[PDB]
């Protein structure tokens, strides 16, 4: 009798559920898969992803495995793909704005309006983009953190910072096998998820704590995230998918040049922060 | 329904939502409202909402249960039918499944093999084969 | 790499390397047993010819000699 | 007459299959077949392939059995199964292709034509038993993995890059267990899954810093 | 309209489904999400608990993933 | 149909375990929370102990995490 009752209490579940599927479900997924079928990764790339939309979809409605792979869609389709901010502006505007924000820092500032001088150059080609990767070294009293938003108010920029370094888990960069319990995909892959562009502003702060020996090596995973042209094509432990990573704008800090394995080293465009003047200390204090 | 077929030649604004009102389908903090509003005109209008939303689950609660019903007569009889047609395969695969194994192992039983292992299968096979449905128990059998 | 970099500059045909320069660009600027930072400095010089041609424009191209990395 | 026995029992079955399980049954008849057709079976992957087609025939009322026994079926669908690719006959314009990617790198260079002349030397299968392993060491600033997309383009072989930049746990890297979810985010087999050629080239992030857990 | 609509039926099947099985389940959730509408986080995190809730409010009782997810 | 009757037979015999073995299980967690009760905890302690068995009740046994809570 009690089976009886239970029974009757599923397909009032079920009917519910059905009732919700016609809302959250349905046309409601039909329009995300058009619309990601319009801005997702190529077809090529999003094959993975369909082979999780097939069976976490013929799974039956509210099956356990079928959000687990839900999950892995729906971060799929919220992460951006061939969606950009506005391209080159003018450099005159956006100087005065980056000076404003901090006093001194003429190396930095040079390489930030001489990145857009590149990007004004090859308007309307058919070449890669690749936004170079940044690493600031130098004591931490320097205000290195604040060029995340600086550099990204200079551009306009979407801004993320995620706090790397002094870290031992590989699995937090790379994600993990989505076979495992839950799921997490790598933190640069949480942070780009809020950010709708391809080509964020991404900042590793104090990466040089950086520990690895026991567990996966989160510094070994970045290996993948910070090759210069295989990020192109990047599979992370959780988004099988070969990521398009080479439009992101890397800004990583470090406090000196002694802390980081020779893979990570000699791989960065090393710019230098050596301290600011007396001269320079009394302008900002009288200032900002 | 008594209350409402008994006062219905009276067209007092107030009287009907004293009817709409009264019979509170809702919880009691609504019923404060209605106890203390000074605008009848108000009255049924806020009632107004109460009733409709209400009314809504009146037709989405009897569309659950039709849903429900109809959907419990489509499970019973797709689980009499869909458990017929997987049993009688089931029934073949068992056969050609461990039935066909132990064969082969009787085959090697030649050297008078103890059938103590078998017999301990042989519990799990006896169960597993009554069972023509499921029996996941059976593939590791099988495998055993 | 200097055909890679120049395309990814898109400024293509307007500058030019003697064979002199990039001995002295090694032998003084990077010092490292692959090329993977050597690119980063290629690119680098684009980047740079870049901010000089984007607020003035020069006709043809332009050569780059021993005596003119460091300005670049 | 049992032949004939056996052949109406099997298309009964078939078309059970293919009525009910959706994505699983009328796709075996429409594409399964035509799957072994293309890429072929071994008889015992095949043998257990039937033995258990009959028994994920439950869509519609919903079996997880039936979707990750699916998902098993259809990575075995299209990994390459001893399907090999048109085999290279001219070794110097192979030459050529891989003067024209990379500078240098003699060493290198002569080994793949070593075991490229090797292969088209087999006489008698005893070579392609034992696949030649390369391991690469040396400075990180040097080009290496690009020079696996390199080999591969020159071979005609379609590349693919496996990471292994990071790996903790057992299995991360080799196909992980069955039973479970039935989601593979990459694997060793995954390379294949990505070319179907039995004889591709793939390269791996590195081999010095990989597993490191204690579970496995 | 609609939002008032899907959150009450998402209420009242929640009340019916866990008096049936474990009340302090995702009811427990939805009024502590009700409350955290109250007492509103930064609008980043808002809209990221809500999905966060809405996707373990379908799944069965005593899920593995809902075994962490009813705990974060 | 021999299969259901089998399970009806089966069924038989839980219901005689569960009237002895089952109870006792009951009596197990009622003599918890009897424990809970007869060592005077503080009602912070308290609470944390009636959240725990609701979390633990609501979810199934057999997994490597409600070892732990169960003896924790
Ligand atoms: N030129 C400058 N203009 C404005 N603020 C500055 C300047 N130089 C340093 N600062 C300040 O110094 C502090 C440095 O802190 P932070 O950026 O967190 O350092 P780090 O990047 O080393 O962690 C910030 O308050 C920053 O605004
Ligand atoms: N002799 C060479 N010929 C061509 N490319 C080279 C040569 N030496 C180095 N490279 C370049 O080195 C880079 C290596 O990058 P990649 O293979 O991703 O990483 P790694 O340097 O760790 O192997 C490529 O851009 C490659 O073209």
């Amino acid at each position: 009798d009690t089976n009886q009752r239970e029974y009757y209490l599923r397909e009032q579940m079920k009917a519910i559920q059905k009732e919700l599927g016609g809302e959250d479900g349905l046309s409601d997924l039909e329009a995300l898969r058009k619309k990601i079928e319009e801005v997702g990764m190529p077809e090529a790339v999003k094959t993975k992803a369909l082979k999780e939309l097939d069976r976490l979809e013929r799974m039956q409605q509210g099956s356990p495995e079928a959000t687990v792979a839900r999950t892995y869609l729906d971060w799929l389709t919220e992460v951006p793909w061939s969606k950009a901010d506005p391209e080159v502006l003018d450099i005159n505007h956006t100087r005065q704005v980056l000076d404003e924000d901090h006093y001194g820092l003429k190396d930095v500032k040079e390489r930030i309006l001489e990145y857009l001088a590149v990007r004004q150059l090859t308007q309307g080609l058919d070449v890669r983009n690749k936004a170079p990767i940044l690493v600031l070294v130098g004591p931490p009293g320097v205000g290195k953190t604040s060029l995340g938003r600086s550099i990204a108010r200079s551009m306009n920029r979407k801004f993320h910072r995620i706090s790397l370094g002094g870290v031992r888990d590989e699995a937090e960069i790379r994600g993990h096998r989505r076979t495992y319990i839950g799921a997490m995909p790598g933190k640069l892959i949480h942070a780009m998820k809020q950010v709708g562009v391809i080509n964020p502003v991404i900042l590793l702060d104090e990466i040089d704590k950086m520990s690895s020996d026991w567990r996966g090596d989160p510094a070994s995973a970045m290996l993948e995230v910070l090759d210069p042209e295989q990020n192109n094509t990047f599979t992370d432990h959780y988004l099988d998918v070969p990521y398009d990573l080479s439009k992101v704008f890397f800004i990583t800090t470090a406090n000196t040049l002694q802390t980081i394995p020779r893979p990570l080293l000699d791989r960065m465009e090393v710019i230098e922060i050596p301290g600011y003047t007396n001269m320079e200390k009394q302008a900002i204090a009288r200032q900002y | 329904r008594y209350q409402l077929e008994a006062v219905k030649g009276t067209s007092d604004p107030a009287m009907l939502a004293d009817t709409i009102a009264y019979h509170a389908t809702w919880t009691v903090a609504e019923k404060q409202e209605i106890l203390e509003l000074t605008d009848l005109e108000a009255r049924l209008k806020k009632v107004l909402g109460l009733l409709s939303r209400d009314l809504e689950r009146f037709e989405l609660d009897k569309r659950v249960a039709q849903r429900v019903k109809e959907q419990m007569d489509t499970n019973q009889r797709e689980y009499y039918l869909r458990e017929q047609m997987k049993a009688i395969q089931k029934e073949l695969g068992g056969e050609d499944g461990l039935s066909d194994l132990e064969a082969l192992r009787k085959k090697i039983e030649e050297v008078g093999m103890p059938e103590a292992v078998k017999t301990k299968a042989l519990k799990e096979l006896d169960r597993l084969e009554r069972m023509q449905q499921g029996s996941p128990e059976a593939t590791v059998a099988r495998t055993y | 790499l200097w055909p890679k970099q120049v395309r990814e500059s898109g400024m293509e045909g307007r500058i030019e390397v003697t064979d002199a320069a990039i001995l002295r660009v090694i032998s003084e600027y990077t010092r490292e047993a692959g090329v993977r930072g050597l690119e980063r400095e290629l690119g680098k010089i684009a980047r740079k010819g870049a901010k000089f041609w984007l607020e003035g424009a020069w006709e043809g191209l332009r050569t780059i000699d021993a005596s003119d990395i460091p300005t670049y």
